[PDB]
């Protein structure tokens, strides 16, 4: 249950959150056949952010490097305890 | 109403999302604009995009490999082969080329969109009257008539990778600065609107028009003011210009409360409390960026470049001074008087107007 | 891969919309599938959700603290033991 509220916490899940808002905006524009531009925009900028979150999730790597240290901690810790 | 929203909407998305560069993205923006356009392959390594039109053909030759445009040719089907296309700098051995600039140098299309719809102008609005060769040689006229007039300007074609004849000023640091970009735009309120071939006689000193049966329809002569940027906003007498003239007002939307800086100056007890200042301006003050400069209007270049030039020099500076935490200050449309001490108006020499800022600001500071 | 095509299917909508009405509610309900099975792929992973700013530094923390401790106290076993 945890899961969920962890998710909620990270600004991407956000993100994917209002640029789906926003394309359910331009499909109810365009069913309309009414297209309006701030939708559009609205649009591209989340897109962008989207991107832009994209990047900053690949500098994902650090957690990799300190989960291998914590491996190498709690084996080290079963070494010296068997010792 | 719905035609020009429409095709506004079209603009705006257009200017906002300008694509990225590729082979795909040129061929559909050329094709957007009703370019004919074909691709051959010169070699396994090498891919051509051929666009072509009425009067102009341009060539993109691809670098499959390195996923990279290596070169852009235009070629016209005029008489006129002198159309430049290169950038004006002084100094480098290389022209270097606006088109293929446009595709290299930028993150997307825009720059290139904007050149080919210039182009594409040129090319639709083209016959007598021959744009390439007339807007070619409308760069020299324009230098020919500084010089004859005696005005401190200097004429660019081509200047950022940007198609336009550009007006400079030599700037405090003897670094040249951009005042006026001078072009050819559509004319939206009317397409009958004649535009003819007005040429700048040596013999007579002025703009005659030779060939009164030369002209285009549709078209307008624009003079843009290039702005630095609101106190590096050019403001104007109401009544300078007549407004059938003026293009692009900025109307101040009447939801933000920006009169000119200048007109506040006039309101706002926020002042030097060594000067007293007075306002003699007679008509109300506007912010004109586009003018039309089209037939009879070209004359109207220098008076309107030497108000830009007072109004940088004197006028933005002035009241730079003025509004920086007892002597009389009158400004006027035309002339600025320090009490008995000194004055200047917008028929002085540069020099004049350098020296009248000098002694303002040895007394304000 | 749903992003570059993403990408594309905006270009094509706001280079023409002169199309005629079948190529826009075709390509808009392409778009609605492809976020589409966006959605659906970020609701199956966990993790992506997870990844979709401190607490790496506090683990960073806990782990050099319990490296240097365990550096301390072997250094004062080798010291012991050597007699």
């Amino acid at each position: 249950t945890n899961s969920e509220d962890k998710l909620s916490k990270v600004q991407l899940y956000e993100d994917l959150c209002r640029y789906e808002d926003t394309l359910s905006k331009l499909v109810e524009s365009v069913d309309r056949f009414k297209p309006n531009l701030d939708i559009a925009k609205d649009l591209i900028r989340t897109d962008e952010a989207l991107f832009e979150n994209v990047k900053l999730l690949a500098e994902d790597n650090i957690y990799r490097n300190l989960q291998k240290i914590d491996k190498d901690s709690e084996e080290l810790d079963s070494k010296t305890r068997k010792i | 109403s719905y035609v020009e929203t429409l095709d506004s909407m079209i603009e705006l998305f257009k200017d906002y999302k300008p694509g990225s560069i590729t082979l795909e993205n040129i061929t559909r923006l050329c094709q957007t604009l009703g370019l004919e356009s074909f691709t051959e392959e010169l070699s396994n390594e090498l891919s051509r995009l051929s666009t072509a039109s009425k009067i102009i053909v341009i060539d993109v030759d691809y670098n499959k490999k390195q996923d990279r445009i290596q070169d852009v040719k235009l070629v016209l089907a005029s008489n006129f082969d002198n159309f430049d296309y290169f950038n004006q700098r002084d100094g480098e051995h290389e022209k270097s080329n606006i088109l293929l600039n446009s595709l290299t140098k930028y993150p997307d299309l825009k720059a290139f969109h904007n050149n080919l719809k210039f182009l594409y102008l040129l090319d639709a609005y083209s016959h007598k009257l021959d744009l390439f060769k007339y807007f070619t040689e409308l760069s020299h006229y324009i230098r020919q008539c500084f010089q004859d007039n005696c005005c401190d300007f200097k004429v660019r074609t081509n200047l950022n990778d940007k198609f336009g004849i550009y007006i400079l000023t030599q700037g405090i640091n003897g670094k040249e600065v951009p005042l006026a970009k001078i072009y050819l735009e559509e004319n939206k309120s009317d397409s009958q609107y004649r535009f003819y071939e007005y040429i700048y006689s040596q013999e007579t000193k002025s703009w005659i028009n030779e060939s009164a049966e030369n002209f285009s329809n549709g078209i307008s002569l624009v003079m843009e003011i290039v702005a630095n940027a609101y106190t590096d906003l050019i403001w104007f007498p109401e009544d300078f210009i007549s407004p059938e003239l003026i293009i692009d007002k900025v109307t101040c939307s009447s939801n933000s409360s920006s009169s000119p800086p200048i007109i506040d100056l006039f309101s706002n007890n926020n002042y030097n409390s060594r000067i007293q200042l007075m306002n003699d301006f007679t008509t109300k003050l506007i912010n004109i960026k586009k003018f039309d400069i089209s037939n009879d209007n070209l004359d109207l270049i220098s008076e309107i470049l030497k108000w830009v030039q007072w109004s940088r020099i004197v006028l933005q500076n002035v009241f730079k001074l003025v509004s920086t935490p007892v002597l009389q200050l009158i400004v006027s449309e035309d002339h600025i008087i320090l009490d008995t001490i000194s004055e200047c108006n917008l028929y002085d020499d540069v020099k004049c107007w350098s020296k009248f800022i000098e002694k303002f600001q040895d007394i304000v500071s | 891969e749903f992003i570059p095509h993403i990408f594309y299917s905006l270009h094509q909508i706001r280079k023409d919309p002169n199309n005629l009405s079948n190529q826009l509610e075709t390509l808009t309900g392409s778009i609605r599938h492809r976020l589409k099975l966006c959605k659906s792929l970020i609701s199956e992973n966990e993790d992506t959700k997870d990844l979709l700013p401190s607490e790496w530094q506090d683990i960073i923390h806990q782990r050099e603290q319990e490296l240097q401790i365990k550096r301390d106290v072997l250094d004062d076993l080798y010291r012991k033991l050597q007699r």
